[PDB]
RNA sequence: GAAAUUGAUGGCGCAAUAGAUAUAGUACCGCAAGGGAAAGAUGAAAAACCAAGCAUAAUAUAGCAAGGACUAACCCCUAUACCUUCUGCAUAAUGAAUUAACUAGAAAUAACUUUGCAAGGAGAGCCAAAGCUAAGACCCCCGAAACCAGACGA
RNA sequence: CCGAGCCUGGUGAUAGCUGGUUGUCCAAGAUAGAAUCUUAGUUCAACUUUAAAUUUGCCCACAGAACCCUCUAAAUCCCCUU
RNA sequence: ACCUCGGAGCAGAACCCAACCUCCGAGCAGUACAUGCUAAGACUUCACCAGUCAAAGCGAACCUCAAUUGAUCCA
């Protein structure tokens, strides 16, 4: 039933992200925590890269805007300029 | 005949040994015992998809067969466990309804439960109080 | 040199020991086998 | 017909090129035959500077 | 003979119904799209191909961030039939360099800066 | 009794197939997904105009790795140590 | 060609690519238009001029002749007043 | 396809389907020319466990004969032999009873790799505007009806 | 076993034709046509493989690519950005 | 019956496209005698062969045509 949890922001299959899976399988019984296990650490740096993407996206296309802007700026008051 | 194989024995039994129990002229001879081996092995690295596959249905089943002692469907079972959020899978699930007759009784009066609160929700669409069992944990 | 040292250090240099600098000997291709047999291209 | 640090000759080579390249040039040392390969013609430039440092 | 087919502009032309039904104002368009390729290249066009091979599509139910910018949506507009766009939302706004190893995309298309896997 | 001529499903006379009510479904539920592919592809944020050039750096950078990565394939080094470790193979106790 | 000549064990030259073909030391062959002699009262005169020029041969085309020519035919010749010889190695030329 | 000219002590072999055809040109076959085999294994002295095929031990519903399995051989579920050829073969297209043995990729040009030397290389000759020298590394098996020469045959 | 005997030899005749072409493992890999006594084949293209050098390759914004013809298609070419 | 070449549809719009598919044609003729010589850069009938266009320059004056053809050797 992958609908309802789509519904409820949960990943559609449970075997994606979430406590029953991201979370460490086990522990010494010491307490001490477990090495981190090797999908969680791929999904952690799957994740990490695809931040990194969006951050880089986002500020390429905030820079875009405002060289666009600046150059717009530019072109006015140089048509003004050249206007007087 | 300054190079000739030495090893031809080793290398028939190499086969020979895995076609030792079959049936007819196929456990004796290599050029029938090879063919047959190979198809054997293919068979037992195509089996495994199909382990899997048979497993899940025999669960499925077993699921269907103690559900339907208990009253209800394997698929509201499985929906209602979920909206539950119960997350026991099916192999789980067919080992409880074998061997835990009255933990299987319990997760399907839940699952009922749920079903019923589900329905009340749609009879009486808009905002009244969620149901007991309905309302969901969130992670964050 | 560094290379005497390695010699000293290393065992005594027979025809035991004696191999061809890599990439000097390719390999020879011969048709047998799934790959180079049967039509043996 | 290299004798000696080769290594310390591909670093010399290397800072001697990468001006003139405009980017740190591509080399193999063969550290068994004593050879330094280094990719694109040189050998006016290298033999001029050989010369320069008195070989 | 079957060609590329050039989609009418009045196609992506949203109606205020469109608004209110999905949820996307007009004004203050979002900035990346969350493309998942849903549906097999195979038995599609060679070109077709190719474009999900450049938008890096290539995995299916893999969610890639792409920007909203003309050029890419035209290339999601040859290939809009293999895939499932959606607006990436950030709630709590872009993720920080001291957050930056915190983050997950969840299914509703926002990514969380913060995933502590605790109940809330 | 009950003969479809020739191969099914490719001559003239094909075996007749008819949609279920599960093939509709699914193909109504792929429209709708495409439909709201449409409306978030109706809405560009930058306009042509303003996209021109704000990834340019970033593409020619890019294509930079590329070429040297393509123009510093060149042979590997080759060292007296691994030369020389062959011997080892004859190494013996005493 | 003959690969192995019965009385030398050689490999043997196609003496037709000789009468017809020169072999320039840079690896190019130089040769001469078809029906260049041919029915020249009905060749408009550009026609004329571009059969009366020495052509070069496709990388494929000079493959074949060095494969039909001998080694002899490939070395470096130092004739007394030979008109191609400007034209036995290349200048300024990359890849 | 020249010539002038130049100068010049055994086995990284086979070991009885191999190596000679050969234990023998014998047996056998053919009027004749001619064709042409097979095989043997003790010991210092004889004056001393393994191929196929079967038997031990015929067989039980169902099916490319197996696989997943299973407490359990079978029963359950899955599975359209192989090779070649072809657009496409379970194909009712070819080959194959099966075991053992034998039975089929030879090499120049030009390049590539690795050494050596280097405006020179090579142990005359040859090549050379970084080349030359050395090595490594690519080129199968069986099959016609036929043609011609000389013998042998009424 | 005579449309022209048989044996030996040239002879391992030749066959664009059929058949066969024997260890393990990984990887890339199915692409227009032209000529040919040629369409059962081959050579050159195209595709494919390997290695090497270099820098642009694909996608593609405007703008642009004919009248004949009164109307006249899906598209294509070219093509910065991305 | 056909075999080579050209034009038009099939193939409506860059190029290219089969057919024992539909239709037309060619195997010249005319004019000129610089219808001479050279030479950048390009096109190319999907290879090659072959076939095309052509700036500038010298020398002068002050080609039409869709096809209208055939290599090598040898004479
Ligand atoms: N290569 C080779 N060497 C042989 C052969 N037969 C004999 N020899 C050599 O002849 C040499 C002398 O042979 P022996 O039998 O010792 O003496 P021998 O009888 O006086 O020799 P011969 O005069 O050769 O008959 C040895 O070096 C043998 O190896 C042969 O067939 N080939
Ligand atoms: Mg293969
Ligand atoms: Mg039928
Ligand atoms: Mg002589
Ligand atoms: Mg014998
Ligand atoms: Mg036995
Ligand atoms: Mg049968
Ligand atoms: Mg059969
Ligand atoms: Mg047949
Ligand atoms: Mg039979
Ligand atoms: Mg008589
Ligand atoms: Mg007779
Ligand atoms: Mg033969
Ligand atoms: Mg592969
Ligand atoms: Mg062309």
């Amino acid at each position: 039933g992958g609908q309802w949890r789509l519904q409820q922001g949960l990943a559609a299959n449970p075997s994606g992200y979430g406590p029953l899976t991201e979370l460490p399988d086990w522990s010494y019984a010491d307490g001490r925590p477990a090495p981190p296990m090797k999908g969680q650490l791929r999904r952690k740096a799957e994740r990490e890269t695809f931040a990194r993407r969006v951050v880089l996206l986002s500020q390429e296309m905030d820079a875009g805007l405002q060289a666009w802007q600046l150059r717009q700026q530019k072109l006015q008051e140089e048509q003004r300029k050249q206007e007087n | 005949l300054r190079n000739r194989v030495t090893d031809r024995y080793f290398r028939i039994q190499e086969v020979l040994k895995h076609a030792r129990h079959f049936r007819g002229r196929k456990n004796r001879c290599y050029r029938l015992a090879v063919r047959t081996v190979i198809r054997a092995f293919v068979k037992c690295t195509k089996a495994r998809y199909l382990k899997k596959k048979n497993m899940r249905t025999l669960w499925i089943n077993r699921i269907t067969a103690a559900s339907q002692e208990h009253g209800l469907k394997y698929p509201a079972l499985i929906g209602n466990l979920v909206k539950c959020q119960v997350e026991l899978n099916r192999k789980v699930l067919a080992d409880l309804a074998i061997y835990e007759p009255k933990t299987f009784k319990s997760l399907a009066a839940l699952a009922s439960r749920r079903r019923h609160e589900g329905f009340a929700a749609a009879l009486g669409d808009g905002k009244e109080p969620e149901g007991i069992f309905s309302r969901v944990v969130q992670y964050h | 040199a560094r290379a005497l040292d390695l010699l000293r250090g290393l065992p005594r240099v027979s025809l035991a020991n004696l191999k061809p600098n890599p990439g000097s000997k390719k390999p020879e291709r011969r048709p047998r086998g799934r790959r180079r047999g049967r039509k043996c291209g | 017909k290299v004798e000696g640090d080769i290594w310390a000759l591909q670093k010399d080579v290397e800072d001697f090129l990468s001006p003139l390249l405009g980017k740190t040039p591509v080399t193999q040392v063969n550290e068994v035959t004593g050879t330094l390969r280094i990719k694109g013609y040189f050998d006016q430039e290298l033999k001029a500077w050989l010369l320069e440092k008195g070989f | 003979k079957f060609t590329r087919s050039r989609i009418p502009e009045k196609v992506f032309q949203a109606s205020p119904e469109d608004h209110e039904k999905y949820g996307g104002d007009p004004q203050n368009p979002h900035k990346l799209h969350i493309v998942t390729r849903i549906k097999s290249t195979r038995r599609r066009p060679y070109w077709e191909k190719d474009i999900i091979k450049m938008l890096g599509l290539e995995k299916a139910h893999t969610p890639q961030v792409h920007k909203n910018i003309p050029s890419v949506n035209a290339k999601l507009k040859v290939v809009k039939h293999l895939i499932r766009i959606k607006p990436l939302k950030l709630p709590q706004g872009l993720p920080a360099e001291e957050n930056m190893s915190n983050t997950c995309l969840k299914s509703t298309g926002e990514l969380v800066v913060q995933w502590h896997l605790k109940p809330v | 009794r009950g003969r479809i001529p020739g191969r099914q499903w490719i001559g003239k006379h094909r075996r007749p197939r008819f949609v279920s009510l599960r093939a509709k479904q699914n193909m109504i539920r792929r429209l709708e997904i495409e439909a709201e592919n449409h409306y978030w592809l109706s809405m560009p944020y930058m306009t042509r105009e303003q996209e021109r050039g704000h990834a340019a750096v970033r593409r020619r950078e890019a294509f930079e790795a590329i070429k040297a990565a393509a123009t510093s394939k060149f042979p590997p080094h080759r060292f007296i140590a691994d030369q020389l470790d062959h011997l080892n193979v004859t190494k013996k106790w005493s | 060609l003959t690969y192995f000549s019965a009385r030398k064990g050689k490999r043997k030259t196609v003496k037709a690519v000789i009468d017809r073909f020169l072999r320039l030391h840079c690896g190019l062959w130089v040769r001469r238009k078809a029906g260049y002699k041919k029915k020249l009262w009905k060749k408009t005169p550009a026609r004329k001029k571009r059969l009366r020029e020495f052509v070069f041969c496709n990388k494929t085309q000079s493959k074949l002749l060095d494969k039909m020519t001998t080694s002899f035919w490939k070395r470096r010749n130092w004739y007394v007043d030979d008109p191609y010889q400007k034209y036995h190695d290349r200048t300024n030329l990359k890849v």
